[PDB]
């Protein structure tokens, strides 16, 4: 029932007031049930009616599907949700299971009632205020308010986490050993106890939690092996996901995408790519939660590709502290890395797939660092310890890297993995000028205005060039110039640019990138010999830029 | 212990908030040791537990000051201090002992400890809020507000600043050719006396707060003496490879931006032409004209160049080679206030980040130094490299305010 624990003093955010939004009329069988529903809930103390002077309100509303054959009340407390405080919400993210160690008995309790149980600050009751329309509508409004920690409003979760964790601590001190983790409505109790001496334990909990107002059901997973923990399934040497699963339908109202959102964000913990933001705002585009809104192309599109993520059954081993930790990583598709954390071989604690814009453009050796990076920072949130890492790249090709690279870069320990797509650079732009290489002084020029411009080169021998373009840009040209020299040129030569960003670009060694025109360059550098970039001031009377200017500039 | 005062009114510039700033994920040694640093500070009564209610957060993390010692808890306070008030006239400090600089020696002392006995206004506690995060997010982060002067803050020494005036008088008035500047938690203490026989005033001072309450930690030594400019520097294969000039007129067109006495004429007319970069070109005395003319006005201190105590200082630093950076603070572009050359990187030291750290906090020690402020960087990595790694190296109470970038040509100007 209530808990007799002190109430969190929660505030309005400074400067609002409370919520102050209308009730519309639902069915008279709804109502009846919402009257229904309302007596039960005062019957416990979790709401209380109110009288003509609290001027507050918040829509009431009753979902259709039955969940544990339960049709319930549902409030919208959108608008006192924003209101409310600002709380912060503790944690790095939710528990991982390749993170528990193996525990000889294990329980996993579910507390009932979670919310309706820990109670609310006295002050903030009169913001949290709703009213059950009347059938007889000679009948006024049946107006309630709660006392207890309400559903959807704002605080509830991080507040019952706040009561859980102190009606606990006292039971954590006294066993030390023994890991209750707490998320939610699941608590999970676990230590290297004997079956006897160990359900001792949990009932001294159960006993506890109940000295405090919370209910811990008959649904306690004695220790039956299949323990469901958070959308996880602990078995008694590995774990796997339960799979989970998005509603199908066409008739999308304003509460089922809400639903949904929250169910996806549920899942992003568990499985990375799950984007929120098409379907997120579709809520911002429309208020009362029964109304209904249509899927944008965008929407439907996040859905089909969330639901693909969905797809891939996940799954995993226990962590064992006593053991390193090996993380290794391979390429794949273009920009596409997947790695295996384990401790024994081919025991994969966790598994994942590493894809992330390194840019405009982009290196290869740059994104495998890139790898490296995020998985320690995840080794660190799940197990407190970096792996030892495990690269396909040889040892000197990091080094001539990072040698070679104005930027500053780290890798931590690792091992050199032979496996194919190993990670190397393609080509090495060379430090001084070669010998006899033909010499292009390139340059290239474009119009705001017109959008047309020109591009190309003079060498040391006489030759020039210049082309035409239409659709590009006063860079793009400059770009398009080096295109040239190097088409335009044999296997070694020896560039030319009046160009700042055409030279970084080259300069970083892409292995891709997303100018088109900039893969061209990419897939020329590699098949040349010995290319060697050099730059130079523009607009001044340098060498043959002097001349290559006046070709590609304007009026002169 | 805390002596019975009353607080001083503290609040957050106007319009601005408390921070909501995140916590980053620390290791297990890391966590193990600022719960412990934690429950003892709370016996103590400086840190109390918080709830959820309190929508605030700063990051906590743990250094080490040297060698196999004592874990010390670094709190984040670069947020909170940005959103508090600048303080009337009780300066972090006092105007700037230029003389700090001009010491054979100077060693850096953590006064940290001095602030654990001033309260703190009850009402500013809730912005000074941390989380200490659990492996696997077991246990929901444990939650506390400081009650006292927390260490990193910005109003610490401007609070306490009375107080330390008061501490310090005595041994001010003993030794007063010994020049004492305090920049938050460390107090900067400066001598022209032999290092051994600086070793000892030092250890006076150490005694001498450790008898009116200050517990020092049982010194970091800086000869600001010693403290060099690097140049920009012309090379040896002045006007030879075609090439070799067009580095020459790309660095000393740059340079203009800097000190325009600096002219590209006599040497571009030899860059006529769609000349071979390989071909050796003639070096004519018009442009050795112009290139001992511009050799010269490098080795000169630029114009216009002066401290401006309201501007922010800012660093760029550029990785130059075989454990090799260089650096420069300047104010408003190319007004440089100093220019240097970070280089003590060798195999175990032959780690990026670790070499970036240090030489951020190199930069960091000597304009707190010098001018009493510390610069705002661009640091030549990326967000998220840095970002993983930083807190490894760091050994500083202070953490400087840091942007990320990148490096065009700018590397070969420098060094």
């Amino acid at each position: 029932p209530i808990s007799p624990i002190e109430t969190v003093p929660v505030k309005l955010k400074p400067g609002m007031d409370g919520p102050k939004v209308k009730q519309w009329p639902l069915t008279e069988e709804k109502i009846k049930a919402l009257v229904e529903i309302c007596t039960e809930m005062e019957k416990e103390g979790k709401i209380s009616k109110i009288g003509p002077e609290n001027p507050y309100n918040t829509p009431v509303f009753a979902i259709k599907k039955k969940d544990s054959t339960k049709w319930r009340k549902l409030v919208d407390f959108r608008e006192l949700n924003k209101r409310t405080q600002d709380f912060w919400e503790v944690q790095l993210g939710i528990p991982h299971p390749a993170g528990l160690k193996k525990k000889k008995s294990v329980t996993v309790l579910d507390v009932g009632d979670a919310y309706f149980s820990v109670p609310l600050d006295e002050d903030f009751r009169k913001y949290t205020a709703f009213t059950i329309p009347s059938i007889n509508n000679e009948t006024p409004g049946i107006r309630y308010q709660y006392n207890v920690l309400p559903q959807g409003w704002k605080g509830s979760p991080a507040i019952f986490q706040s009561s859980m964790t102190k009606i606990l601590e006292p039971f954590k001190k006294q066993n030390p050993d023994i890991v209750i983790y707490q998320y939610m409505d699941d608590l999970y109790v676990g230590s290297d106890l004997e079956i006897g001496q160990h359900r001792t334990k949990i009932e001294e909990l159960r006993q506890h939690l109940l000295r405090w107002g919370l209910t811990t059901p008959d649904k306690k997973h004695q220790k039956e092996p299949p323990f469901l923990w958070m959308g996880y399934e602990l078995h008694p040497d590995k774990w796997t996901v339960q799979p989970i699963v998005l509603p199908e339908k066409d008739s999308w109202t304003v509460n089922d995408i809400q639903k949904l959102v929250g169910k996806l964000n549920w899942a992003s913990q568990i499985y990375p790519g799950i984007k929120v933001r098409q379907l997120s705002k579709l809520l911002r585009g429309t208020k009362a939660l029964t109304e209904v809104i249509p899927l944008t192309e965008e929407a439907e599109l996040e859905l089909a590709e969330n639901r693909e993520i969905l797809k891939e059954p996940v799954h995993g081993v226990y962590y064992d502290p006593s053991k390193d930790l090996i993380a290794e990583i391979q390429k794949q598709g273009q920009g596409q890395w997947t790695y295996q954390i384990y401790q024994e071989p081919f025991k994969n604690l966790k598994t994942g797939k590493y894809a992330r814009m390194r840019g405009a453009h982009t290196n290869d050796v740059k994104q495998l660092t890139e790898a490296v990076q995020k998985i320690t920072t995840e080794s660190i949130v799940i197990w407190g310890k970096t792996p030892k890492f495990k690269l396909p790249i040889q040892k000197e090709t990091w080094e001539t890297w990072w040698t070679e690279y104005w930027q500053a870069t780290w890798i931590p320990e690792w091992e050199f993995v032979n496996t194919p797509p190993l990670v190397k650079l393609w080509y090495q732009l060379e430090k001084e000028p070669i010998v006899g290489a033909e010499t292009f002084y390139v340059d290239g020029a474009a119009n705001r205005e017109t959008k047309l411009g020109k591009a190309g080169y003079v060498t040391n021998k006489g030759r020039q060039k210049v082309v035409p373009l239409t659709n590009t840009t006063n860079q793009k040209t400059e770009l398009q110039a080096i295109y040239l020299a190097l088409q335009d040129s044999g296997l070694e030569v020896n560039i030319v640019t009046d160009s700042q960003y055409a030279l970084g670009i080259i300069q970083a060694q892409p292995d891709k990138s997303e100018s088109e025109l900039v893969n061209q360059i990419i897939e020329q550098l590699i098949k040349k010999e010995k290319v060697y970039l050099a730059w130079v001031p523009a607009h001044k009377g340098i060498g043959g830029n002097e001349q290559v200017d006046k070709l590609v500039s304007a009026g002169i | 212990p805390i002596s019975p005062i009353e607080t001083v009114p503290v609040k957050l510039k106007p319009g601005m908030d408390g921070p909501k700033v995140k916590q980053w994920p620390l290791t297990e040694e890391k966590i193990k040791a600022l719960v412990e640093i934690c429950t003892e500070m709370e016996k103590e009564g400086k840190i109390s537990k918080i709830g959820p209610e309190n929508p605030y957060n700063t990051p906590v993390f743990a250094i080490k000051k040297k060698d196999s010692t004592k874990w010390r808890k670094l709190v984040d306070f670069r947020e909170l201090n940005k959103r508090t008030q600048d303080f009337w006239e009780v300066q972090l400090g006092i105007p700037h002992p230029a003389g700090l600089k001009k010491k054979k020696s100077v060693t850096v002392l953590d006064v940290g400890d001095a602030y654990f006995s001033v309260p703190l206004d009850e009402d500013f506690r809730k912005y000074t809020a941390f989380t200490i995060p659990s492996i696997n997010n077991e246990t929901p982060g444990i939650r506390y507000q400081y009650n006292v002067l927390p260490q990193g803050w910005k109003g610490s020494p401007a609070i306490f600043q009375s107080s330390m005036t008061k501490i310090l008088e005595p041994f001010k008035k003993q030794n007063p050719d010994i020049v004492i500047y305090q920049y938050m938690d460390d107090l900067y203490v400066g001598s022209d006396l032999e290092i051994g026989q600086h070793r000892t005033k030092i250890e006076e001072l150490r005694q001498h707060l450790l008898r009116w309450g200050l517990t020092t930690p049982d010194g970091y030594e800086l000869h600001p003496d010693k403290w060099t400019v690097q140049p920009i520097v012309l090379p040896e294969k002045d006007s030879w490879t075609v090439n070799d000039i067009q580095k020459l007129v790309g660095k000393l067109n740059w340079a203009s931006q800097i000190y325009p006495g600096i002219k590209v004429r006599q040497l571009s007319k030899l860059l006529r032409g769609t000349k071979a970069l390989t071909e050796v070109i003639p070096l004519t005395e018009e442009a050795e004209l112009e290139l001992a003319e511009n050799r010269e006005i490098l080795k000169e201190p630029v114009h216009g160049v002066y401290y401006d105590p309201s501007k922010d200082l800012i660093a760029e630093i550029q990785k130059q080679g075989q454990g090799q950076w260089t650096y420069q603070i300047y104010q408003e572009p190319f007004k440089n206030l100093k220019t240097g050359k970070y280089a003590r990187m060798r195999g175990a030291h032959t780690n990026d980040v670790k070499q970036l750290t240090e030489a951020v906090q190199k930069i960091t020690t000597e304009s707190i130094v010098i001018w009493g402020k510390t610069p705002k960087f661009k640091l030549p990595i990326q967000k998220e490299t840095w970002e993983t790694w930083w807190t490894e190296y760091w050994q500083a109470t202070w953490i400087p305010e840091w942007e990320f970038v990148n490096t065009p040509p700018l590397v070969k100007l420098w060094y």
